[PDB]
C-alpha cells in the first residue's frame, strides 16, 4: 500500500495504488482506496482492511449527524479529530494508519496524518503506506513552496510509480482525487499512462 | 415506572379494565372470518373520513408468515405491536426448529404476550381482538383472540359493531360443504348487512389462505366478485 | 396520605414524633453514673405466673466493658445491639483496643434516619448505653431521632417523669455506688405497680478494674433487704 | 472447497463443489454449499460448515423480517452489511468466507466477505481451498458482457479444474444462475465422476452371524 | 391543602411548601453568631440542655485545620453535611497536596443539597449551617439554608429569636474590622447576649467559641477555657 | 385536580405546573440583554435584603466559557444547577470536536434538558429563566433566551424578571443595530434606573458584564471605572 | 485427545422401509476395563433412537438435556416429534456450547411418524447436519467401518440381510480397535416392530 | 354517554366506554398553538406552507421557524407545542441517521413515519409519561413511486394524504382541498387555501414555503422574493 496526499494553493491532491495481497497472493488487484467521509473530504487508508472499513463507516455516521445538526458544512479538522479518538481509544486492537485531507471554506484545502497509536499532524506533503519507505528521499529532493494544480498530479504520480516498481506489496493502477472549492475530480492512470 | 398493578378484581369478583377494553372493541369496524373446506377467507371494512386519504397507504390485513394471516378489530396503534411481535415470534420459532410455526402455536404466544399486560405493573390491557387463519397439514384454521387473552378456535365468526347480527346470518347461512369462492360471496354479503353507504373494492379488504400460502386479494379481483355479486 | 419524609408545618417529621409518642408505653429503665461505677436498673411484665422470668432480657452485653439497657418496642433492639457489637469486633480487630462508649453511641445512632422509600420506618426503641473508658463511668442516652447525650442520672420508658423529678432530689456528685443502687431500687419500687420481690427487676453494675456484671437471685435478696 | 461465482450482461453465475472431509477421509460426498438467503440473492460458504449455516440461517431471517416491514424485494447492499458488521463483531472466530450476489432494482451486484469482516466487489470471485486453480481459469477466459451460456461453461470449468487439481475437493458441480426473471437452481449440473463397479459377490447369507440374546417388541 | 404533601408540587403561587417548612425547622434551634475581622473568623454558639442532670448538646464542629461549623436544626443531618464536608476536603488534600478553599467548599455543598428537593419521594436537609474559614484571601463567613442557596456575610445570625443579634450587629458593623481577637470574640458575646431572655445569664457551661485565625488552626474552648473570654465583659 | 403532576393535561389542553413554575420567574428582578453591532451587553438590578450580606454576594452573572456568558432568574438554586450542566455540555463538545461549541448548539442542547423535566410525574420542572450571550468572529454576536418550559429563542433585546413589560418598551426605543457597546453599555444601566421602583424594593445594586470584540472574544464583568461612569450617566438622566 | 478416553463405536444404516442402528458395549478409562454393559443408544419415540459416542461424561449429559427439551415438546406440540426436527434441535443444542463444546458426535436413525420413510443423519461436534441414503458412522473406529460398508452396502436390503450386513461390518471394524469392543447390540426398527440383538464378539 | 370511574381522566387508561381522555386532551393541546400549516403534493413535486407570526419586534425572526430538515431529501413541519415539536425533530434525525448507517441506504418517507408513530404509542400505554402536544407532516420523493405526504398525530396514528392541514383551521381547510380535488403549481393552490381558511391576503414575509422535486430532488426552502413572485402571480391572475 502506499497513499500520498499534497497540498496547493486552493486544494488537496490524493493519490493511491490498488494492490490488497495475503501473504504472496494478489487477493484483489483492483481495490480502491480512496473513500468519501462527506462531500468534499476523503480518507486514504492503510493497514488491516477490516478495522479500517469498520472506522470509515462509524466516522461517516457521526460526521453525518453532526453536520445535520449544525446545518453547516463540516470542516477538516473535526474528521480528523473523531479519527484520531477513535484510533486512540482502541489502539490495542486496531491497525490502521489513514490520511485525512479535504477543503473547508474556512482554512482552505488541509491535509492531517493520523498514524499506528492515535497521533494527529498537518503536513505540506504527507506519505504513508508500506510502500512508502522508498520514495522519502524523492519527495524531499523534489517538493517545493507554490506548485500549481497540474504540477501536483504530476508530482504524485511519479512519486506513486516509483513506490510501485520497487515495493512487493504495491501495484495495479494508480487512483488520482483532486478536491477544491468546485468539486472533487477523478481519475484512473492505467498500465500505459503511468510513468517509466 | 409504576411497579403495581393497574387491573385488579371488583367486590364481586369481575375484572372491570377488561370489560372496558371489551367495550372498546366492540366499537371498531366490522370483520368477518370463514373456515371453508379448502381455505379461509378474512373480509373487513375499510371506509375512510375523507377522499383526500390515500386509500392504499396502510393494510388492514397482512401476513404474517407464507401461510399465516391477521385481521384486527379495535384500535389501530396497538394492532401494529402485536403485529410485530407476531412476527418476530414466528421467525425465532422458524430458527430454532428449521421449520414453519403451526397457527395453533402462534396463537398460543400471542395469547400470552396479550394476557401478561393484564396482571403487570403501570400499564393497561390491548383494545384490539385478533383473527388468525392459516392453513397446516394440509387443512385450515380459524381462531379469535380477545384483550383478556383466551382464544378460541372458530368455524365462522363477527367481530366489531352489529356482530350479534353478524354471529346469526353465519349461523343460518352456513355449512361445511363450501368451497372458497362461495365462502368469498357469503363474507361479502355479511360485511354488506348493516353496511353504509355504496361499497366498492376501494372501500372493503380481503384475505385468503390455502394451499399456495396466504394472499391479500388486489382490487381488479375484488371488483370482479363484487360484479358477481 | 402522605409520605415516610414529609415536614410538619411547625418543621418536625411526624414519624419521628410517632415514634417517640410509641417509647412512652414501655417499662420503666433507670441508669445512674458515679465517680465509682455505673448502675442501670429495669422492670419487668410479668404476664402470667406460667411465664418464665430469666427469658426475658433488657439489659444486654455490648462488650466485656459496655452494657445496654432499652425500652419502648423490644423486638427492634436487636438490630442495634447486633450493629454495636459488630462494631466494637471490628474496632478490635482493626487497632487492637477497646472502643469509646460515645464512639459506639456515635456508630449506633448514626442508623436512626437511614430509612426511606433497606428500613421502612423508624426504630421506636430508646437505649442507655453505661461504660466505662479512659476517662472513667459514662452513661449515654439516645433516642430515635437520632439524638444522643451525656447524662448524671436518666430515667426512661412509661413513668419517666415522676422518676426523673425523684432522680431530681436524690442525685449528688458524691455518692458511693451502694448508695446509687439503694436510691435506683427506692424509686423503682414507688413507680412500679406490682411488689418488687427480686424476680420482676433487674439489675447490672459497671466498675473499673472488672467487666460487665449481672446480679443474681442472692444479690438482688440481700439488696433489697434493706427495702 | 471450491466456491466462484461471475457476472454476465444480465445476472449472476455461482457454482460450487459437493465434497466434505473430516481431516484426510471423506465424510459426505453429496454436501451442499449454495444457501438462500431470499428469492433474489444468494450465497456460497467455505470454511467451517456450522459458522457458515448458522451465519446464513441468521441473516436470512434477519432480511425476511425487514422486507415484511418494508413490503420491498431487499438489495444486496443490507445483506452485505449485516453479514460484515456481524462478523467483524466476534474478532475472526467465526470461520466463514462467503461468496454473495444478487439482482435488485439497481442490478447484478456480487460480494465477497472474509472471516474478519472485509468485504469487495467485483466481477468475477473464488474462495476456498482450490481458489487458486479457478483463478487461473478466470484470468485467462473472461470477458465482460457473456451470455448465459457462456458463462456457465466458464463457472463449469474453473469448478472442474479447482476439482481435478485439489486433494480437498472432488465429487459434483452445482450452480446457481440469478436472472432479473428467473432464478435456475441446476442439482446437479455435472457429473464428473463415477463409481467403479464392483466385482465380486460378498452378501453374507444368513445364518453367519452368532447371536447370544434376542427380544421381540410387537409395537 | 393538597399542595403541601410532596416537595415536587408547586403551589399556584409560585412556591414549594415543604421548603417553607424546612425553614421553619431551623428557627427552633438555639442562637449562634458568626463574624470576622482582617484576621481572624469567629463563631460563638448557646447550648442547651434537656434537664439539670443532662450535659449541653455540642454545637461546633471540626471540618479541617482551616475550616469549622456551627448548626441550627436537625442533628443527624448535620452529622451527614459534616462527614461530606471532611470527605470533600480529605479528597483535595489527596489529590493536590494543598487545602480545599472555602467557597468552593460551599458550591459543593450546595450542588448535594439541592437535589433533594427535585425528586420524588425526598426530603430537604432541615439543617442551617455557619462555615468560618480562613485560605488565601482571608477570613470567610458564608450561611447555609435547607432550599440550596448561600450567602456570604461580613456577619450573621441563626437560630430562635435571632432578630436582636441581627440588630445589633447591624449597629456596630464598623468597628469589627479594625476589632484585635479580643475585642471581636466580647463583640460576638455581646451579640449573643442580646438574645437570652432578661431572667438569664451567659455561664461557662452554655457558652462554646471557635476560632480561626491567619497563623492559628480552628480551635475550640469550651467549659472553664472559655472564662477568660467572659472575664471583663460588662 | 388537574394541576398536581406534570404528567396530566388539563381538560382544555394544559399542563398547569409548568404554568405554576413561571410564576415563580415572574416574581424575580429585573435582568436584561442587548445585542449590538459588535457585542452582547447583560444587565441585572441585584437586591439586597440586608446590610450585612459583603459587596458580589448571590452573583447572578455566570461564565460558562470562555466566549459564553450567562443571566439567570428565579430561584437560584435551580439556576446554579443550570450553569454547571451548560459548563459540563461545552466541555465535553470541546472534548469531541476538538473546537469551541457553537452558541446555538449549547442552547439547544440545554432547552432539551430542561424540557426532559416536564414529561413525568417523578420530577418537577425548573422555575428558573436565562439569557445566553456570546460573540465569534465568523458567526457575529449572538443572544438567546431559554423558558422554564423549554423554549429557545434569538432576540435582539430581551428582558426577563418582573418588569418585562416596561423594559422591553424602553429597549424598543433604541435602536441598536447601528451602534457599539460602549453607548449600550450606558443605554442598559439607565433602563435599569427607570424601571426599578425604589418605594418597595428599596435598596439595589447594578451588575454589568459584556462580551465583544473589545474583549477579543472573552466574556467580562465591565472594568469598574466604566460602570461608575454608566451610573453617574443613570442617575443625572434620572435626576 | 478427549474423544478417545473413553472409546465408543456406533453406526446406523439404511434398508428398504427398515432401519438399523449398532453400538459397542464397553466403558473404561483409557486402557483400563471397568464394565461391560454400557449405553449408548436412546430411544426418542416409538421408531426414533439416538446413539452417542465421545466422552461418557457428555454422552449422559447431552441424553438427558435432550430428553428434557423433547417431553416439553411433544406436551406443548400434542404429537410425536419428526426426525428433521430433532437433527435441528440437537444441531441448536451443540452449537449453544459453541467454544465450550460437548465432546459428542451423535447419529440418528428412525421412521417418519406419517409415512414411515426411513431416516439416518449424523452430526458433528458443534452440530452440523449431514443426511446420507446409504450409512453412517461415528467413534474410534470409524475407518474401519466405512472400509467395510462401501463394499458390503447394497441398495432395497430387507430386514434380515441387513442385519447380516450390519452384525458382520461392526464386528470386523471393532476387532481392529483396541479401546473399542466386547459386545455388539443391534436394534432393527421396522414399521410394525422392533428386534434387539446381542451379538457373540471377542472379549479381549 | 361520557361516564367516568376511578382514575381514568388523570392517566391512560379505559373509561366505562373504552376511550382514553387524556389522549383527547393532548388533541387540544395542539390548537393552543393558534398556526396552520398545508401540505400538497403534484404529479411531480411536493410543496409545504406555513404560517409565520412575530408577535414582537425584538424578536430575531431567522430563528423562528416550523420547517425542519431531517435529511437532504426529506422535509419536515411540525405544528402543536414548540418544545415538543423540537424534541420530536431531534428524534427522528437520529433514526433515519441510524437506519442507513445499518442498512446501508437511505430511510423511506413511510418507514420513517412508521417509526415515529410506534415511538408515540408507548406513552398511550405507560401511565408515568404523558403524550406530546404535537403533529408531524412529512413531505419526500421516493424514486419508485414519487412525491410523498405524511402525517403523524400524537396518538400513534399515521397515513398518508394527496393533500392536508394541521392547526387551528384544520377543519375548514379540509372542506376547501375537498372541493378542489373533487397539478403543476401546486404553490398556487396552497397560498390560496390559506388565504380563504384564514380570511388574510399574505404579505411575503408572513408565509414559509418548502419544496421538493423530482428534478430538484433536495429539500429546499424558498426565500421572500420568490415567495412574493408568486403572491404578485396570484394577485394577477
Amino acid at each position: 500500500t502506499t497513499i500520498m496526499a499534497v497540498q496547493f494553493d486552493g486544494g488537496v491532491v490524493l493519490g493511491a495504488d490498488s494492490r490488497t495481497t495475503t501473504g504472496s497472493y494478489i487477493a484483489n488487484r483492483v481495490t480502491d482506496k480512496l473513500t468519501p467521509i462527506h462531500d468534499r473530504i476523503f480518507c486514504c487508508r492503510s493497514g488491516s482492511a477490516a478495522d479500517t472499513q469498520a472506522v470509515a463507516d462509524a466516522v461517516t455516521y457521526q460526521l453525518g449527524f453532526h453536520s445535520i445538526e449544525l446545518n453547516e458544512p463540516p470542516l477538516v479538522h473535526t474528521a480528523a479529530s473523531l479519527f484520531k479518538e477513535m484510533c486512540y481509544r482502541y489502539r490495542e486492537d486496531l491497525m490502521a494508519g489513514i490520511i485525512i485531507a479535504g477543503w473547508d471554506p474556512q482554512e482552505g484545502g488541509q491535509g492531517y496524518s493520523v498514524p499506528m497509536g492515535g497521533m494527529m499532524v498537518r503536513q505540506s506533503f504527507a506519505i504513508g503506506g508500506s510502500g512508502s519507505s522508498y520514495i522519502y528521499g524523492y519527495v524531499d529532493a523534489t517538493y517545493r513552496e507554490g506548485m500549481t494544480k497540474e504540477e501536483c498530479l504530476q508530482f504524485t504520480a511519479n512519486a506513486l510509480a516509483l513506490a510501485m516498481e520497487r515495493d512487493g506489496s504495491s501495484g495495479g493502477v494508480i487512483r488520482l482525487a483532486a478536491i477544491a472549492e468546485s468539486g472533487v475530480e477523478r481519475q484512473v492512470l492505467l498500465g500505459d499512462q503511468i510513468p517509466k | 415506572g409504576y411497579s403495581f398493578s393497574l387491573t385488579t378484581f371488583s367486590p364481586s369478583g369481575k375484572l372491570v379494565q377488561i370489560e372496558y377494553a371489551l367495550a372498546a372493541v366492540a366499537g371498531g369496524a366490522p370483520s368477518v372470518g370463514i373456515k371453508a373446506a379448502n381455505g379461509v377467507v378474512l373480509a373487513t371494512e375499510k371506509k375512510q373520513k375523507s377522499i383526500l386519504y390515500d386509500e392504499r397507504s396502510v393494510h388492514k390485513v397482512e401476513p404474517i408468515t407464507k401461510h399465516i394471516g391477521l385481521v384486527y378489530s379495535g384500535m389501530g396503534p396497538d394492532y401494529r405491536v402485536l403485529v410485530h411481535r407476531a412476527r418476530k415470534l414466528a421467525q425465532q420459532y422458524y430458527l430454532v426448529y428449521q421449520e414453519p410455526i403451526p397457527t395453533a402455536q402462534l396463537v398460543q404466544r400471542v395469547a400470552s404476550v396479550m394476557q401478561e399486560y393484564t396482571q403487570s405493573g403501570g400499564v393497561r390491557p390491548f383494545g384490539v381482538s385478533l383473527l388468525i387463519c392459516g392453513w397446516n397439514e394440509g387443512r385450515p384454521y380459524l381462531f379469535q383472540s380477545d384483550p383478556s387473552g383466551a382464544y378460541f378456535a372458530w368455524k365462522a365468526t363477527a367481530m366489531g359493531k352489529n356482530y350479534v347480527n353478524g354471529k346469526t346470518f353465519l349461523e343460518k347461512r352456513y355449512n361445511e360443504d363450501l368451497e372458497l369462492e362461495d365462502a368469498i360471496h357469503t363474507a361479502i354479503l355479511t360485511l354488506k348487512e348493516s353496511f353504509e353507504g355504496q361499497m366498492t373494492e376501494d372501500n372493503i379488504e380481503v384475505g385468503i389462505c390455502n394451499e399456495a400460502g396466504f394472499r391479500r386479494l388486489t382490487p381488479t379481483e375484488v371488483k370482479d366478485y363484487l360484479a358477481a355479486i | 396520605d402522605r409520605g415516610v419524609n414529609t415536614f410538619s408545618p411547625e418543621g418536625r417529621l411526624f414519624q419521628v414524633e410517632y415514634a417517640i409518642e410509641a417509647i412512652k408505653l414501655g417499662s420503666t429503665a433507670i441508669g445512674i453514673q458515679t465517680s465509682e461505677g455505673v448502675c442501670l436498673a429495669v422492670e419487668k411484665r410479668i404476664t402470667s405466673p406460667l411465664m418464665e422470668p430469666s427469658s426475658i432480657e433488657k439489659i444486654v452485653e455490648i462488650d466485656a466493658h459496655i452494657g445496654c439497657a432499652m425500652s419502648g418496642l423490644i423486638a427492634d433492639a436487636k438490630t442495634l445491639i447486633d450493629k454495636a457489637r459488630v462494631e466494637t469486633q471490628n474496632h478490635w480487630f482493626t487497632y487492637n483496643e477497646t472502643m469509646t462508649v460515645e464512639s459506639v453511641t456515635q456508630a449506633v445512632s448514626n442508623l436512626a434516619l437511614q430509612f426511606g422509600e433497606a428500613m421502612s420506618r423508624p426504630f421506636g426503641v430508646a437505649l442507655l448505653f453505661g461504660g466505662v473508658d479512659e476517662k472513667g463511668p459514662q452513661l449515654f442516652h439516645m433516642d430515635p431521632s437520632g439524638t444522643f447525650v451525656q447524662c448524671d442520672a436518666r430515667a426512661i420508658g412509661s413513668a419517666s417523669e415522676g422518676a426523673q423529678s425523684s432522680l431530681q432530689e436524690v442525685y449528688h456528685k458524691s455518692m458511693t455506688l451502694k448508695e446509687a443502687i439503694k436510691s435506683s431500687l427506692i424509686i423503682l419500687k414507688q413507680v412500679m405497680e406490682e411488689k418488687l420481690n427480686a424476680t420482676n427487676i433487674e439489675l447490672a453494675t459497671v466498675q473499673p478494674g472488672q467487666n460487665f456484671h449481672m446480679f443474681t437471685k442472692e444479690e438482688l435478696e440481700e439488696v433489697i433487704k434493706d427495702i | 472447497t471450491t466456491i466462484a461465482g461471475v457476472v454476465y450482461k444480465d445476472g449472476i453465475v455461482l457454482g460450487a463443489d459437493t465434497r466434505a472431509t473430516e481431516g484426510m477421509v471423506v465424510a459426505d460426498k453429496n454436501c451442499s454449499k449454495i444457501h438462500f438467503i431470499s428469492p433474489n440473492i444468494y450465497c456460497c460458504g467455505a470454511g467451517t460448515a456450522a459458522d457458515t449455516d448458522m451465519t446464513t440461517q441468521l441473516i436470512s431471517s434477519n432480511l425476511e423480517l425487514h422486507s415484511l416491514s418494508t413490503g420491498r424485494l431487499p438489495r444486496v447492499v443490507t445483506a452485505n452489511r449485516m453479514l460484515k458488521q456481524m462478523l467483524f463483531r466476534y474478532q475472526g472466530y467465526i470461520g466463514a468466507a462467503l461468496v454473495l450476489g444478487g439482482v435488485d432494482v439497481t442490478g447484478p451486484h456480487l460480494y465477497s466477505i472474509y472471516p474478519h469482516g472485509s468485504t469487495d466487489k467485483l466481477p468475477y470471485v473464488t474462495m476456498g481451498s482450490g481458489s487458486l486453480a479457478a483463478m487461473a481459469v478466470f484470468e485467462d477466459k473472461f470477458r465482460p458482457d457473456m451470455e448465459e451460456e457462456e458463462a456457465k461453461n466458464l463457472v463449469s470449468e474453473a469448478i472442474a479444474a479447482g476439482i481435478f487439481n485439489d486433494l480437498g475437493s472432488g465429487s459434483n458441480i452445482d450452480l446457481c444462475v440469478i436472472s432479473k426473471n428467473k432464478l435456475d437452481f441446476l442439482r446437479p449440473y455435472t457429473v464428473p465422476n463415477k463409481k467403479g463397479t464392483r466385482l465380486g459377490r460378498y452378501r453374507c447369507e444368513k445364518g453367519t452371524t452368532a447371536v447370544l440374546t434376542e427380544k421381540i417388541t410387537p409395537l | 391543602n393538597q399542595y403541601d404533601n410532596d416537595v415536587t408540587v408547586w403551589s399556584p403561587q409560585g412556591r414549594i411548601h415543604q421548603i417553607e417548612y424546612a425553614m421553619e425547622a431551623v428557627k427552633q434551634g438555639s442562637a449562634t453568631v458568626g463574624l470576622k475581622s482582617k484576621t481572624h473568623a469567629v463563631l460563638v454558639a448557646l447550648k442547651r440542655a434537656q434537664s439539670e442532670l443532662a450535659a449541653h448538646q455540642k454545637k461546633i464542629l471540626h471540618v479541617d485545620n482551616h475550616i469549622g461549623i456551627s448548626i441550627a436544626g436537625l442533628t443527624a443531618d448535620a452529622r451527614l453535611l459534616c462527614n461530606f464536608m471532611r470527605q470533600e476536603c480529605l479528597d483535595s488534600r489527596f489529590v493536590f497536596d494543598r487545602p480545599l478553599p472555602v467557597s468552593r467548599l460551599v458550591s459543593l455543598i450546595g450542588s448535594k443539597t439541592q437535589i433533594p428537593t427535585q425528586r420524588y419521594g425526598r426530603r430537604p436537609y432541615g439543617v442551617g449551617l455557619l462555615i468560618a474559614g480562613y485560605d488565601d484571601m482571608g477570613p470567610h463567613i458564608f450561611q447555609t439554608c435547607p432550599s440550596a442557596n448561600y450567602f456570604d456575610c461580613r456577619a450573621m445570625s441563626i437560630g430562635a429569636r435571632s432578630q436582636s443579634a441581627r440588630t445589633y450587629l447591624e449597629r456596630h458593623m464598623s468597628e469589627f474590622m479594625e476589632c484585635n481577637l479580643n475585642e471581636l470574640v466580647k463583640h460576638g458575646l455581646r451579640a449573643l447576649r442580646e438574645t437570652l431572655p432578661a431572667e438569664q445569664d451567659l455561664t461557662t457551661k452554655n457558652v462554646s467559641i471557635g476560632i480561626v485565625g491567619k497563623d492559628l488552626e480552628f480551635t475550640i474552648y469550651d467549659d472553664d477555657d472559655v472564662s477568660p473570654f467572659l472575664e471583663g465583659l460588662e | 385536580g388537574y394541576d398536581l403532576s406534570a404528567s396530566t393535561f388539563s381538560p382544555d389542553g394544559r399542563v398547569f405546573q409548568v404554568e405554576y413554575a413561571m410564576k415563580a420567574v415572574e416574581n424575580s428582578s429585573t435582568a436584561i440583554g442587548i445585542r449590538c453591532k459588535d457585542g452582547v451587553v447583560f444587565g441585572v438590578e441585584k437586591l439586597v435584603l440586608s446590610k450585612l450580606y459583603e459587596e458580589g454576594s448571590n452573583k447572578r452573572l455566570f461564565n460558562v466559557d470562555r466566549h459564553v456568558g450567562m443571566a439567570v432568574a428565579g430561584l437560584l438554586a435551580d439556576a446554579r444547577s443550570l450553569a454547571d450542566i451548560a459548563r459540563e455540555e461545552a466541555s465535553n463538545f470541546r472534548s469531541n470536536f476538538g473546537y469551541n461549541i457553537p452558541l446555538k448548539h449549547l442552547a439547544d442542547r440545554v432547552a432539551m434538558y430542561v424540557h426532559a423535566y416536564t414529561l413525568y410525574s417523578a420530577v418537577r420542572p425548573f422555575g428558573c429563566s436565562f439569557m445566553l450571550g456570546s460573540y465569534s468572529v465568523n458567526d457575529g454576536a449572538q443572544l438567546y433566551m431559554i423558558d422554564p418550559s423549554g423554549v429557545s429563542y434569538g432576540y435582539w433585546g430581551c428582558a426577563i424578571g418582573k418588569a418585562r413589560q416596561a423594559a422591553k418598551t424602553e429597549i424598543e426605543k433604541l435602536q441598536m443595530k447601528e451602534m457599539t457597546c460602549r453607548d449600550i453599555v450606558k443605554e442598559v444601566a439607565k433602563i435599569i434606573y427607570i424601571v426599578h421602583d425604589e418605594v418597595k424594593d428599596k435598596a439595589f445594586e447594578l451588575e454589568l458584564s459584556w462580551v465583544g470584540e473589545l474583549t477579543n472574544g472573552r466574556h467580562e464583568i465591565v472594568p469598574k471605572d466604566i460602570r461608575e461612569e454608566a451610573e453617574k450617566y443613570a442617575k443625572e438622566s434620572l435626576k | 485427545s478427549i474423544m478417545s478416553y473413553n472409546g465408543g463405536a456406533v453406526m446406523a444404516m439404511k434398508g428398504k422401509n427398515c432401519v438399523a442402528i449398532a453400538a459397542d458395549r464397553r466403558f473404561g478409562i483409557q486402557a483400563q476395563m471397568v464394565t461391560t454393559d454400557f449405553q449408548k443408544i436412546f430411544p426418542m419415540g416409538d421408531r426414533l433412537y439416538i446413539g452417542l459416542a465421545g466422552l461418557a461424561t457428555d454422552v449422559q449429559t447431552v441424553a438427558q438435556r435432550l430428553k428434557f427439551r423433547l417431553n416439553l415438546y411433544e406436551l406443548k406440540e400434542g404429537r410425536q416429534i419428526k426426525p428433521y426436527t430433532l437433527m435441528s434441535m440437537v444441531a441448536n443444542l451443540l452449537y449453544e456450547k459453541r467454544f465450550g463444546p460437548y465432546y459428542t458426535e451423535p447419529v440418528i436413525a428412525g421412521l417418519d411418524p406419517k409415512t414411515f420413510k426411513p431416516f439416518i443423519c449424523s452430526l458433528d461436534l458443534i452440530g452440523c447436519p449431514m443426511v446420507t441414503d446409504d450409512f453412517v458412522v461415528s467413534g474410534t473406529c470409524a475407518e474401519q467401518m466405512y472400509g467395510m460398508c462401501e463394499s458390503l452396502w447394497e441398495p432395497n436390503m430387507d430386514p434380515d440381510h441387513l442385519f447380516e450386513t450390519i452384525s458382520q461390518a461392526m464386528l470386523n471394524a471393532v476387532d481392529r480397535d483396541a479401546v473399542s469392543g466386547m459386545g455388539v447390540i443391534v436394534h432393527i426398527i421396522e414399521k410394525d416392530k422392533i428386534t434387539t440383538r446381542t451379538l457373540k464378539a471377542r472379549m479381549d | 354517554r361520557g361516564s367516568s370511574a376511578g382514575f381514568d381522566r388523570h392517566i391512560t387508561i379505559f373509561s366505562p366506554e373504552g376511550r382514553l381522555y387524556q389522549v383527547e386532551y393532548a388533541f387540544k393541546a395542539i390548537n393552543q398553538g393558534g398556526l396552520t400549516s398545508v401540505a400538497v403534493r403534484g404529479k411531480d413535486c411536493a410543496v409545504i406552507v406555513t404560517q409565520k407570526k412575530v408577535p414582537d419586534k425584538l424578536l430575531d425572526s431567522s430563528t423562528v421557524t416550523h420547517l425542519f430538515k431531517i435529511t437532504e431529501n426529506i422535509g419536515c413541519v411540525m405544528t402543536g407545542m414548540t418544545a415538543d415539536s423540537r424534541s420530536q425533530v431531534q428524534r427522528a434525525r437520529y433514526e433515519a441517521a441510524n437506519w442507513k448507517y445499518k442498512y446501508g441506504y437511505e430511510i423511506p418517507v413511510d418507514m420513517l413515519c412508521k417509526r415515529i408513530a410506534d415511538i408515540s404509542q408507548v406513552y398511550t400505554q405507560n401511565a408515568e409519561m404523558r403524550p406530546l402536544g404535537c403533529c408531524m407532516i412529512l413531505i419526500g420523493i421516493d424514486e419508485e413511486q414519487g412525491p410523498q405526504v405524511y402525517k403523524c398525530d400524537p396518538a400513534g396514528y399515521y397515513c398518508g394524504f394527496k393533500a392536508t392541514a394541521a392547526g387551528v383551521k384544520q377543519t375548514e381547510s379540509t372542506s376547501f382541498l375537498e372541493k378542489k380535488v373533487k397539478f403543476e403549481q401546486t404553490v398556487e393552490t396552497a397560498i390560496t387555501c390559506l388565504s380563504t381558511v384564514l380570511s388574510i391576503d399574505f404579505k411575503p414575509s408572513e408565509i414559509e414555503v418548502g419544496v421538493v422535486t423530482v428534478e430538484n430532488p433536495k429539500f429546499r426552502i424558498l426565500t421572500e422574493a420568490e415567495i412574493d413572485a408568486h403572491l404578485v402571480a396570484l394577485a394577477e391572475r
